[PDB]
DNA sequence: ATCAATATCCACCTGCAGATTCTACCAAAAGTGTATTTGGAAACTGCTCCATCAAAAGGCATGTTCAGCGGAATTCCGCTGAACATGCCTTTTGATGGAGCAGTTTCCAAATACACTTTTGGTAGAATCTGCAGGTGGATATTGAT
DNA sequence: ATCAATATCCACCTGCAGATTCTACCAAAAGTGTATTTGGAAACTGCTCCATCAAAAGGCATGTTCAGCGGAATTCCGCTGAACATGCCTTTTGATGGAGCAGTTTCCAAATACACTTTTGGTAGAATCTGCAGGTGGATATTGAT
């Protein structure tokens, strides 16, 4: 497990750009993207991960998601959360 | 054992659209949205309550809770039924 | 005798019952008054059927039966009210609104 | 042998994604992201699958919010390309 | 006549202004509008002179935030000078306006 | 007819000075109407919920605890007033 | 009439341990007030969520530490984690 | 002879008041006996945390009582502290020093 | 580069608003000893679902060419905001009745607590059903070269 | 404006997965029905502190002028959108073994529940102390004109 971060391809960020009302990209925002990302899933694992281990659990569950993204205010519907 | 709204939130669906169904996925998410509203309104009360060094909930605080919490034309509506429905749950 | 729930003696749909029990079980206070369910399970009941109202037009405008997530966004997005008191909420499957903004588009 | 002017498909797209909402990202590259990024913060760690579908439904939905005010930044430079500056005015606005 | 040239009496201010705390809205003034607005939400109220003195705190403090973004996105269209456009922009990204 | 509607009795010179803090060097001339309106809804969102906190405590004063608890709500924390 | 807790005194006796010859206003006083009823009610909040999504009727320590984690920027966290053990430690040995 | 659980936990926070406003707080049913001990000792290190810097800035000032401005400098200029009350207004605290650079005079 | 007008500093000064030390009375804490109750861990283990290996195939990622067009650098004109001195109308400050925030006291409607009796919302496993995804095709735009 | 190459709208249509539909079990819910405890509304009242009014206080509104900047226009180079060829790795369909979660039962360390004794933090009023904010002075850096 390495380099994953590049799973994130060319094509996957510009789909996502267009949902977002975007035409026109420019070549280093690629990079920039992946390094946005990084970030936000860093601080949702940490907070889901610590919900899991208080609890004892060697399993994320959806719940311990869910109520990582609720104490960052990105709440979710459609889980249990 | 887990409890959902899913059986009132089936009826509710079949009062205002008497020929919609609702996906599965689609139940998930009004389960998730009225759990959410009633964490809301709950802590919003619970709060109120301390504030106010009341050891009780009534539909007094659920009151002040949901006007804090809903905007406009939606508490008007809120309130109302709320009001209503203690009313006649009084009378009996 | 009959024995009647307190929902039908409230003229509702949603569990008066059930409601009161969550109520207690989550501590927000020592002691819960008899209206505070009865008003608590009225208010989740109105805001659903506000919701349901909308996401079955959002259906039918779309030549569908079942509401689906992107059902519920719809009304949600295109409702202003319900899109701030879910303004910081995120429904799965829910897509975006269309929209454009014009310096982007042509001629 | 006919060619679209540049802009005329990338328009195409935006009504097209706009209208759907299924997941943007691979569904197998995201997951060993997640692994990646759990794994350097605790080993021995397993997911539900609906644990990773839930990373990933708020993850598109965020990055997607994020390109509109990208977008809307780039806008306000008086251009319709976005660029990294306009993304970082975005991210410093929001508090992020 | 000695005069200075634009700018450097106004970044004399900027200069003096982040270094001291006072508020910078007149509190008479202030006071009015706050017991106005109030005044449409319910009738015949008093206000504690702290409650008063919390809301212009708040207000001063949100409005020099909300400055300080309105220059970043002036800066971003290549000026130095904060237009109505810049404030709305500001406001649409903090999630104000949507 | 006056001299001052209360809004508008939040001044120009004032609106500049708090710019000033904000590190704003040069503005232009429709901001200052377009501040008081900003001033206006954020005054508007916090009177309503910190007022809602007085009728609900059966009062006639609008106290800093009122206010306090709206900025929290609406997320605006304070400190210094109780908090 | 009555009586109206404040951290005020804990408070300065603390500022003596760090600053000896320091002193302190009364409106930073309140400052400190409200900071201390701010991250009390921020953690005791979180523990509660814990013990709830776990089933449990008692929030003890080990709740405090797990809120601490989740509420306190990294190196805040680790010092607060190690008082917190510490102080329980010691009032165990006793 | 009577020693306080502050004293035993060698704490100079009121052990003792933290578990009365643990309880009365509705967090919990119960209330675990060394969870205020571990609350008391953590408000106390945070305290300490801001006196400590707080305190500097009076001394950068040539000042020996600390005010709303030097507990401001303190928190901003402090990564961490910044972040945690990232969503808290100090009152009469002032903003921290700072003139974007192209607002500067051209050298 | 040369003054000349001002702004900014610094070292020192002193009055007073706010910080402090002090005694006392005391209800509300907070600590202590005893009796009873129970939340939840250790232990055993049924059973869901997570990781994983297998294989086939096409959706979709990658790498390239080519040229249209847009980022951004530069020049520029009028328009508009910064500076400033000029004149007073509004804010600020210190002083005074009374409106309400509270402390206290009373007493009942309403909320626990506990024992039964009764209705019911989940669900384990079915078999039957129906909306729509996705393939097809042909009528209708929408685009771009000329 | 006409025309050719594409994309798009769209109603008809059949396979299938996902939704509606019982049958039966049921313990955890919810409700009915005395008995016990009490929270806080309500009435009365005392003491703040808030609204208001006078006057000593110190900003703000107003018009003139011009320098500098918003934004329109122009330009060019290079980079990013289309289109296309090639093939690989995601995805989909399955089966498998097991780790690890979640149900059930036994039991004790820890927690609740008074009841009693001691102590302590908040309050009120009185008196004395002191850190620093402006106010002065004279030195010097800053800015803008020549």
């Amino acid at each position: 497990l390495r380099d994953n971060i590049q799973g994130i391809t060319k094509p996957a960020i510009r789909r996502l750009a267009r949902r977002g009302g975007v035409k026109r990209i420019s070549g280093l925002i690629y990079e920039e993207t992946r390094g946005v990302l990084k970030v936000f899933l860093e601080n949702v694992i940490r907070d889901a991960v610590t919900y899991t281990e208080h609890a004892k659990r060697k399993t994320v569950t959806a719940m311990d998601v869910v109520y990582a993204l609720k104490r960052q205010g990105r709440t979710l519907y459609g889980f249990g959360g | 054992r887990k409890e959902s709204y899913a059986i009132y939130v089936y009826k509710v669906l079949k009062q205002v659209h008497p020929d919609t169904g609702i996906s599965s996925k689609a139940m998930s998410i009004m389960n998730s949205f009225v759990n959410d509203v009633f964490e809301r309104i709950a802590g919003e009360a619970s709060r109120l309550a301390h504030y106010n060094k009341r050891s009780t909930i009534t539909s007094r605080e659920i009151q002040t809770a949901v006007r804090l919490l809903l905007p406009g034309e939606l508490a008007k509506h809120a309130v109302s039924e709320g009001t209503k429905a203690v009313t006649k749950y009084t009378s009996a | 005798a009959k024995a009647k729930t307190r929902s039908s003696r409230a003229g509702l749909q949603f569990p008066v019952g059930r409601v009161h029990r969550l109520l207690r079980k989550g501590n927000y206070a020592e002691r819960v008054g008899a209206g505070a369910p009865v008003y608590l399970a009225a208010v989740l009941e109105y805001l659903t059927a506000e919701i349901l109202e909308l996401a079955g037009n959002a259906a039918r405008d779309n030549k569908k039966t079942r509401i689906i997530p992107r059902h519920l966004q719809l009304a949600v997005r295109n409702d202003e009210e319900l899109n701030k008191l879910l303004g910081r909420v995120t429904i799965a499957q829910g897509g975006v609104l269309p929209n454009i903004q014009s310096v982007l588009l042509p001629k | 042998p006919h060619r679209y002017r540049p802009g005329t498909v990338a328009l195409r797209e935006i009504r097209r994604y706009q209208k759907s909402t299924e997941l943007l990202i691979r569904k197998l590259p995201f997951q060993r992201l997640v692994r990646e990024i759990a794994q350097d913060f605790k080993t021995d760690l397993r997911f539900q699958s609906s644990a990773v579908m839930a990373l990933q439904e708020a993850s598109e939905a965020y990055l997607v919010a994020l390109f509109e005010d990208t977008n809307l930044c780039a806008i306000h430079a008086k251009a319709v390309t976005i660029m990294p500056k306009d993304i970082q005015l975005a991210r410093r606005i929001r508090g992020e």
